[PDB]
């Protein structure tokens, strides 16, 4: 069961990278583009948390180093 | 030494005597209970005050009661 | 006998180090001393009170002597706004040369501490001008303390020890301590103000060598006897009066101007004299109320027994309260402590708003120190009052003598009291914290316009009622066409209104949403502390968990892990828990006072009005911002005068943290560790020669909780004192 | 029967009801945002 | 009026706050191409900010010297909209909740498995009870005057009462 | 002096007042209340009080109002029996 | 400006008071 | 004056506490009276 | 907590930073670790008080969530 | 009074003071607390019954 939970967590991380992230823009210019793979619905003014990370994208900057891991894998 | 008192509400089930680690309590013949026995504390100099006897009491409120008092080497749980 | 603590055979026979510790903590509990009777108890209390008075007077004499011998009082009275008062020299061999150079301030020529007690302003106001006067006062106080020590010794002799009936002579004690201790004392103080303080403030030197030939008023008691008392109010000090000099001085000795002296921004000396004369008259009249072997007077037992409403809603009324109060020292001690705490809070609240001392309210650090000091003492006194009330319930209450009594009916419906107090506490806490977090969240998302800012309409209405013509309420003294203002218009209204409507004062500071939220937080704190203390006091005699709690005394560790566990079940534990809440609420109050006054002093009160609506504002604009001059007391680049305060700041933090050590980790772990320590010591060559005489054991549960609380409190007070002093003295605000 | 009885347990029902309350509160704030005070 | 508060309709500081918010949002959006999803989101944020400020101006709130709306809660009817009206709603809703809860407690309490019916809710009965809360004030008053709201003094207590 | 019922014993009024019949106390209380109210109104309500307007008579009259309350309570106590 | 004589007599009166404190405490009698 | 602190501070902070603690230690563990 | 504070301050003051085309090194905190990490007051001032500016001043930006969580964690 | 009869508790120290409990057994063989009573609620110790004397019970 724990392995199932961990695999679900990995699936969620990868899916949020594919659909809700600026991974391609960061790939093109890694130095300037800030990694981010989380987006917040604007409901109470919390959309301010959508930072101006770059790459024509707005979201919460991530610090899990997933972008570097994926680049090392040649995604 | 601590003071251990047994009140007449006791039902003489012996649980307090069994729970006692220092052999302070014992059972004595009695007539005020169905079992015909009541708890007594003849040797409270060996009582440490752990209050296990109170924890192991069925009666609504603790027919056996422990009141902590002057502390000696025995009652202070000291091997030294 | 037979060991250190004579007053406890049980502790004397204890072979462990506990014997020492408890020997210290049971010393003053005279009731529990072996072979103690009521008469000896009362006599020992009497002698102890004599000793305490001697200690107080020696403390005061020391303050006076140090200011006279090492202070710069003369330089200060010359120019009291620019120089800093001196407390005492610093002879510390541990100082380095830069430290000696840094702490040399004020008069200089030696390292010195700048006094923040405000004693300089007080002594200057009461008429002292030279170091000789301070020295004479100190010598007089030393002689008085010696006299009190001798009296304490004397009243322990067999032929001078007062009998037990003497102590319980309530009527005579009240009569004398009202008319004599309070009224005659106030009469003497107003006599001093008329004869010394006022002439000294008007440039005339009155002293022991000439006060018998220079009447305080030119007419000299002729108007007093003839009934023309108005003479003493004529010709007051005009607004263009330089305090301490005859420039623009008057001749009145008893006036009701109100307001503040323009030059000193404090109360008029003549107003204080008239105040104390009236207070003395009232107290002297009040002291003739109870009968003392003179036929006329009231008998208080009859009064108490007679006040039982016929509706029966109070049951037996106050029947039996006289016996309980007179026979119980704890109940009357709690009453006195509570009244003293209320008065200490009142002094803290009134000195800052109504400045009594000349040139104070410009020495900001002294004002902050005094306010914080007296508020903390008030909190301590209130906690002590409730603790001694719990003690009274434990060991002094007699349910048979208070049948259907008002006090018994307090315990009869204790559940309702505790439950409604809990409801009020939860309501206030929930909603105040919710509003604070709401403001924090909306401001965090860059939408400050969504804050729930509640205008304190009621407090502002009260301010307007006193004459605050700023909120546009037009009520009572704020509206000309009102009976109150017209009736008072002639006597004191002009000066009082001029003072209140002037924004260069602490009289009725303007308030807004921040004041509203902080006041509700203060209400939460008071209600929660009262809940804890009242629950402890009322459940002191027993609960469903311990229906026979009264049999175990006031302070016992627990009743074992049985039936769910009973940690912190005694009333002493209720006091111990309530001490944390007292500290927290007093901290809230002092934080509120200090931040508001700091913002006002800086000249930008808008900062508080803006940033006090959300907690991040408190954390940033008050703690983070104002601690910069403090934590910079000593840096690798160098050090300055505030280095001592920074060191004390860190010290208070350390003590506060150390308190957690005793409050979190409990005994069993430490006892098991001391077992191994004992083994190690016993099995070491060259150290087996040295053996302890008292067996070393871990601290007891109650002792450990007390020590943890003591560390918590000491660290708390030291760190906050360091902060409040250092920030204010470093930024002059 | 057993599955529905399990769904009737205290934690499941609390989670479902709190999710429902959060949902309708969120929707109300979505359609009428920044509602400090009531419309006239 | 009230405590020296000028209505937010004619508050210069209020308009300055509105302008500051709008201009900072515009500065933020200036770094995105027109029509980009970030640009659309920022434009929608700007529009929402303008609507919020306009609604506050039109509502009748009172501004302070800081330009932020202040609430009057002394019972003034002209400002009931700020606190009285919502409060009533709360006291209704919670009232409902409370009443409903109490009823459930007193409905499943007359069973041998009363405890077992609290961890496991009887959803049919629970919804039956929950649907009845809209008349909680009337039912509460009827029970109060009928003596079925409060228990008699004959209930659990402590040694000193 | 603890008392139950609906009226306290006369001894609560003290040695002197306890002997005064109810009508006497009632008339005295009315006179005292009238004088005290009149004094309190003449100064500080009908006329502003100044430094040179302090009448001892008005001060005594004002002090007489609590005496009026006490006498009216005592009159009721005497009346009940 | 307190002279050494003033300090000395203050010290003497303090010593007298200290001795009285000693005696009072002794008389409280532990 | 200006000489006393040097004489007294060492006495009050070292000699006085030292002798006081010595006497208290003697009395606490005297084992008689 | 001590380990993480050591790592953070040491890396900010001695490793992390910026370089110029010449090769000059400019660290985040200017190498204040050597002479300020040797006193408790130094840790209190130059590490906690100094580096806590970002959290306390994060309101009104994309990092405001971090300030809110800072307060919530304190609570 | 009798088996199965409800009795209101009067023991001041009892966890079920002023509460109704059902009588399980009564000892007619002397004894100071012969009336065994059982209550619905469990006390802090988890037990739900106790022995009382007939003087400590109000009958109904
Ligand atoms: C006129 C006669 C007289 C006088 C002066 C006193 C005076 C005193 N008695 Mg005595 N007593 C008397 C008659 C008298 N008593 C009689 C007839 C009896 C028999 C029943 C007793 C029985 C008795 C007992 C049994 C005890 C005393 C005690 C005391 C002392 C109380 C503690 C203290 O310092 O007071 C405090 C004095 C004050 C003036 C403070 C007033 C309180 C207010 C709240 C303070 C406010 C002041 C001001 C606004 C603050 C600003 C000042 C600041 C600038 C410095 C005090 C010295 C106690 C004691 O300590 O013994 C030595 C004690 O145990 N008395
Ligand atoms: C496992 C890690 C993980 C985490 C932490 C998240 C977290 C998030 N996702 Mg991602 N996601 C994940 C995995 C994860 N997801 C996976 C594996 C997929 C592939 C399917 C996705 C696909 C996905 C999409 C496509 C989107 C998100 C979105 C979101 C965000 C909003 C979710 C939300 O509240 O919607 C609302 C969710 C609910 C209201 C939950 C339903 C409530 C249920 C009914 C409660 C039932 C509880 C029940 C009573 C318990 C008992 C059991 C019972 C069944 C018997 C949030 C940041 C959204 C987003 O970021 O928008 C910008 C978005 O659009 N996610
Ligand atoms: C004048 C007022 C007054 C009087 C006469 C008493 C008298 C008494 N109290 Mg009460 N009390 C008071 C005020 C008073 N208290 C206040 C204000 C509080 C609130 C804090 C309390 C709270 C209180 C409790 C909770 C209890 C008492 C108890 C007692 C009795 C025993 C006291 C004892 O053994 O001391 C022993 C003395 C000590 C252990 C010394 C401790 C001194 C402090 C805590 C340490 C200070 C450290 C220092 C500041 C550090 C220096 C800092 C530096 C390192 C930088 C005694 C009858 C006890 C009792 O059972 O009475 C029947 C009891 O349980 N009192
Ligand atoms: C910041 C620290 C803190 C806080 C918030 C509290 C809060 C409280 N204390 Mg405690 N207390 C503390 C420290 C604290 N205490 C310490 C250090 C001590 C000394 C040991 C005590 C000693 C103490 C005693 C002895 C008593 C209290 C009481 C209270 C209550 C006061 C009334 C109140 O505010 O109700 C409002 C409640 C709160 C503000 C608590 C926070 C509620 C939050 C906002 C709700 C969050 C819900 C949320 C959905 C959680 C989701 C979790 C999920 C994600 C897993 C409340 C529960 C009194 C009490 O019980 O009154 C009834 C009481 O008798 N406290
Ligand atoms: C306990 C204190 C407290 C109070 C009184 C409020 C009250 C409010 N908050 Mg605040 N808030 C709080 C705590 C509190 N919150 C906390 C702890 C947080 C952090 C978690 C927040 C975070 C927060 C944000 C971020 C926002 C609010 C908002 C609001 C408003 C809600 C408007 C709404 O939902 O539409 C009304 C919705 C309804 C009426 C739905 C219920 C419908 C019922 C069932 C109808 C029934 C018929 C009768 C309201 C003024 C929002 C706002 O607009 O404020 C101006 C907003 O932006 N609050
Ligand atoms: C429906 C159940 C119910 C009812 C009618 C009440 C009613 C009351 N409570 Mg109690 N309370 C409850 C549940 C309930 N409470 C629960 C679950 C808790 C644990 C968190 C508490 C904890 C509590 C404390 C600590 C205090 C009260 C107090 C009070 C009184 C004042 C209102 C208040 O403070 O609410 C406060 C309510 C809470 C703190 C939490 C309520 C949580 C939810 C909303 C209630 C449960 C609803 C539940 C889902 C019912 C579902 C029904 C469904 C199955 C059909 C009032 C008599 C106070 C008092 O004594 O006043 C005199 C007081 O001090 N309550
Ligand atoms: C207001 C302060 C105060 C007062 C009035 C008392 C009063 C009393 N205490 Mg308590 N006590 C206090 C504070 C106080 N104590 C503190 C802070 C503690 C520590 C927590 C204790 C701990 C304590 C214990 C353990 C005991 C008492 C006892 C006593 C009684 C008599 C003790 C005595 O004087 O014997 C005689 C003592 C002396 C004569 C010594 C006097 C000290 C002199 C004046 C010092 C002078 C030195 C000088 C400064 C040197 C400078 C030299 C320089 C040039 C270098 C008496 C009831 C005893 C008692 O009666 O219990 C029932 C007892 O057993 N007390
Ligand atoms: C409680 C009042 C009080 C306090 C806190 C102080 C505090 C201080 N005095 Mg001062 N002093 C006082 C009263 C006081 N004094 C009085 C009344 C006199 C007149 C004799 C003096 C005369 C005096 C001189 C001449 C000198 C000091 C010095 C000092 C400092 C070093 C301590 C020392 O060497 O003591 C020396 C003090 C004495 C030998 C006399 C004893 C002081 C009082 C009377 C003792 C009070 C005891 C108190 C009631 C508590 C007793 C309990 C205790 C044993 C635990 C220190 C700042 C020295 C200094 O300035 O260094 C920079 C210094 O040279 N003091
Ligand atoms: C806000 C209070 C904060 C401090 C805490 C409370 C301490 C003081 C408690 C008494 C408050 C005043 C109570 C007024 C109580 C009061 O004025 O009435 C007093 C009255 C009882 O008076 P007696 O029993 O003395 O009167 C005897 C009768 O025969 C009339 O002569 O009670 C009632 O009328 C019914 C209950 C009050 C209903 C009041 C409705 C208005
Ligand atoms: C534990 C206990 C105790 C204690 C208790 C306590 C501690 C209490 C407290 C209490 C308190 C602490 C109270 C308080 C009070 C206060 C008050 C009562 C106030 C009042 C005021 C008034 C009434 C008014 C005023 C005014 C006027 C004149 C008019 C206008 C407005 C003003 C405000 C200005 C004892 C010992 C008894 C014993 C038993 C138990
Ligand atoms: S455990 Fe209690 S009831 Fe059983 S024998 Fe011991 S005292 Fe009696
Ligand atoms: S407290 Fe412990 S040692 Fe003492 S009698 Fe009870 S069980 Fe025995």
């Amino acid at each position: 069961g724990q392995l199932a939970v961990i695999f679900l967590w990995l699936s969620g991380m990868h899916f949020h990278g594919a659909y809700f992230s600026n991974y391609l823009a960061w790939l093109n210019n890694p130095t300037s583009i800030k990694p981010s793979a989380q987006v917040v619905w604007p409901i109470v003014g919390q959309e301010i948390l959508n930072a101006d990370v770059g790459g024509n994208f707005q979201g919460v900057q991530i610090t899990s180093g997933f972008f570097q891991l994926w680049r090392a894998e040649g995604i | 030494s601590h003071a251990v008192k047994i009140y007449d509400t006791c039902i003489g089930c012996t649980q307090c005597v069994r729970a006692c680690p220092t052999d302070v309590l014992e059972m004595v013949p009695w007539d005020g209970c169905k079992a015909g026995q009541i708890a007594s504390a003849p040797r409270t100099e060996d009582c440490v005050g752990c209050k296990r006897c109170e924890s192991a009491c069925p009666t609504d409120f603790l027919s056996v009661r422990v009141y902590l008092g002057g502390e000696t080497t025995r009652s202070m749980g000291l091997a030294y | 006998a037979t060991k250190f603590p004579k007053f406890s055979q049980a502790l004397a026979q204890d072979p462990t180090t506990r014997r020492i510790w408890f020997g210290i903590a049971t010393a003053h509990d005279f009731e529990t001393h072996d072979g103690m009777t009521e008469e000896k108890l009362y006599q020992k209390i009497f002698a102890s009170h004599f000793g305490h008075l001697a200690i107080i007077f020696l403390w005061t004499s020391g303050n006076l002597f140090h200011v006279a011998w090492q202070g710069n009082f003369e330089q200060w009275v010359l120019n009291p706004l620019k120089v800093k008062p001196i407390a005492h020299t610093i002879w510390d061999p541990h100082f380095g040369e830069p430290a000696i150079k840094a702490f040399t301030k004020g008069g200089a020529f030696y390292p010195v501490n700048i006094a923040y007690s405000g004693v300089y302003h007080w002594w200057y106001t009461i008429g002292m001008r030279t170091n000789n006067d301070l020295y004479l006062g100190s010598i007089g106080l030393i002689i008085l303390s010696g006299l009190l020590l001798f009296a304490g010794w004397l009243h322990l002799q067999p032929k001078f020890s007062p009998s037990l009936s003497w102590f319980k002579n309530n009527e005579s004690r009240l009569n004398h301590h009202l008319s004599g201790l309070f009224g005659v004392s106030s009469l003497a103080w107003t006599g001093h103000l008329v004869h010394v303080a006022i002439p000294e403030s008007r440039g005339t030197h009155i002293g022991w060598d000439n006060f018998l030939t220079t009447p305080p008023h030119p007419d000299g008691l002729a108007p007093f006897f003839s009934g023309n008392w108005n003479v003493y109010a004529q010709n007051p000090d005009t607004a263009q009066h330089i305090f301490g000099t005859s420039q623009g001085s008057g001749s009145a000795i008893l006036t009701f101007l109100g307001g503040f002296h323009p030059q000193t921004q404090s109360l008029w000396l003549t107003d204080m004299a008239h105040h104390h004369l009236a207070i003395a008259v009232i107290f002297i009249i009040a002291g003739h109320m109870y009968r003392t072997n003179f036929g006329i007077g009231h008998n208080m037992k009859e009064i108490l027994d007679a006040h039982r409403p016929p509706g029966g809603r109070l049951g037996a009324g106050h029947r039996g309260l006289f016996d309980t109060i007179t026979n119980s020292l704890h109940m009357q001690l709690g009453l006195a402590l509570a009244s003293l705490g209320v008065i200490t809070s009142l002094t803290a609240q009134h000195m800052y708003a109504i400045s009594p001392y000349a040139f104070m309210a410009k020495d900001f650090t002294t004002q902050a120190a005094l306010y914080t000091h007296h508020q903390y003492i008030a909190g301590f006194l209130m906690v002590g009052a409730f603790a001694h009330g719990a003690i009274f319930f434990v060991r002094d209450y007699d349910p048979e003598a208070n049948k259907n009594n008002v006090l018994a009916r307090m315990l009869e419906h204790k559940e309702a009291i505790i439950s409604h107090l809990s409801w009020v506490s939860l309501f206030l806490g929930f909603h105040t914290l919710g509003l604070y977090i709401h403001n924090d969240t909306v401001v965090a998302f860059g939408q400050p316009e969504k804050q729930i800012l509640v205008e304190p309409v009621f407090a502002q209405f009260i301010q307007a009622a006193s004459g605050k013509a700023l909120y546009g309420f037009d009520t009572l003294l704020s509206s000309s066409e009102s009976p109150a203002t017209v009736a008072g218009s002639a006597i004191w209204l002009p000066g009082w209104l001029e003072a209140i409507n002037s924004e260069k004062n602490d009289l009725f500071l303007t308030i807004g949403p921040g004041d509203f939220l902080v006041h509700h937080a203060i209400a939460l704190g008071l209600h929660t502390t009262t809940l804890i203390l009242v629950k402890g006091a009322l459940d002191a005699r027993g609960s469903k968990l311990m229906p026979d709690k009264k049999d175990f005394g006031y302070s016992f560790p627990c009743d074992g892990p049985g039936r769910g566990g009973t940690c912190d079940i005694s009333a002493w534990d209720a006091f111990y828990l309530s001490m944390f809440w007292m500290l927290n609420t007093i901290g809230w109050v002092t934080f509120y006072w200090h931040w508001k006054h700091v913002t006002i002093w800086q000249g930008n009160p808008a900062q508080f009005n803006e940033s006090s609506n959300y907690l991040m504002g408190w954390l940033r604009d008050y703690l983070w911002l104002n601690s910069s001059p403090l934590i910079n007391g000593y840096n690798p680049y160098g050090m300055n005068s505030l280095s001592v305060w920074a060191w004390m700041f860190l010290f208070g933090h350390l003590v506060w943290a150390t308190g957690f050590m005793f409050l979190i980790s409990w005994r069993g772990y430490w006892q098991e560790l001391i077992e191994t320590l004992v083994w190690a010591h016993e099995r070491t060559p060259l150290a087996n020669l040295i053996s302890w005489k008292d067996k070393p054991v871990a601290l007891s549960i109650v002792q450990a909780r007390l020590v943890g609380l003591a560390h918590f409190t000491v660290g708390y007070i030291l760190t906050y004192a360091a902060f409040v002093i250092a920030s204010t003295a470093g930024k002059f605000g | 029967e057993n599955f529905l009885k399990y769904l009737s347990t205290a934690p499941v029902l609390l989670a479902a009801w709190m999710t429902f309350t959060a949902g309708f509160i969120i929707e109300a704030n979505r359609f009428y945002p920044d509602a400090l005070t009531f419309p006239a | 009026d009230v405590a020296g508060l000028i209505p937010c309709n004619e508050s210069p500081v209020f308009t300055k706050r509105l302008n500051a918010s709008v201009v900072k949002l515009e500065n933020r959006v200036k770094k995105y191409e027109a029509g980009s999803p970030p640009a659309l989101a920022l434009e929608q944020q700007i529009e929402r900010t303008k609507q919020r400020f306009d609604r506050y101006s039109k509502s009748g709130l009172l501004c302070g010297k800081d330009g932020l709306p202040h609430l009057i809660t002394d019972g003034r009817w002209s400002h009931s909209i700020e606190f009285v009206i919502p409060g009533l709603m709360f006291l209704y809703i919670t009232g409902w909740i409370g009443w409903v809860g109490r009823k459930y407690i007193r409905t499943v309490g007359g069973d041998t498995n009363a405890t077992e019916k609290e961890i496991i809710i009887d959803v049919p009965l629970a919804l039956k009870i929950m649907s009845t809360g809209f008349i909680w004030p009337i039912s509460a008053w009827q029970e109060y005057i009928s003596g079925t709201l409060l228990a008699d003094v004959s209930e659990i207590t402590v040694s000193p009462r | 002096t603890y008392w139950e019922g609906k009226a306290p014993p006369s001894k609560v009024l003290g040695p002197v007042v306890s002997q005064i019949p109810s009508p006497a106390l009632g008339v005295i209380s009315l006179i005292c209340l009238g004088v005290g109210t009149y004094s309190v109104h003449e100064s500080n309500i009908f006329h502003t009080l100044t430094a040179d307007t302090i009448n001892p008579g008005y001060i005594i009259g004002s002090l007489l109002t609590p005496v009026a309350w006490g006498t009216h309570v005592a009159s009721w106590i005497q009346k009940q029996n | 400006m307190v002279t050494d004589t003033q300090v000395f007599i203050a010290l003497v009166l303090a010593l007298i008071s200290a001795l009285l404190a000693i005696r009072l405490g002794t008389k409280l009698y532990v | 004056a200006s000489y006393l602190p040097s004489i007294l501070v060492p006495l009050v902070g070292i000699v006085f506490p030292g002798v006081a603690m010595a006497l208290l230690f003697l009395y606490i563990e005297k084992d008689d009276i | 907590s001590i380990v993480l504070f050591h790592f953070s301050w040491k890396m900010q003051s001695d490793v992390w930073g910026s370089v110029t085309p010449t090769g000059a090194v400019s660290h985040i905190t200017g190498g204040n670790f050597a002479q300020s990490a040797i006193t408790i007051n130094g840790w209190l001032r130059d590490f906690l008080w100094s580096q806590a500016s970002q959290v306390i001043q994060s309101y009104g930006s994309a990092l405001s969530a971090y300030g809110l969580i800072f307060l919530g964690a304190h609570f | 009074m009798d088996k199965g009869s409800k009795v209101r508790n009067l023991r001041k120290e009892s966890y079920w003071f002023n509460e109704i409990g059902t009588v399980v057994t009564i000892d007619k063989s002397g004894i100071k607390y012969p009336a065994l009573v059982r209550f619905t609620k469990v006390n802090y110790s988890g037990t739900n019954s106790t022995n009382f004397s007939l003087d400590e019970l109000q009958e109904v």
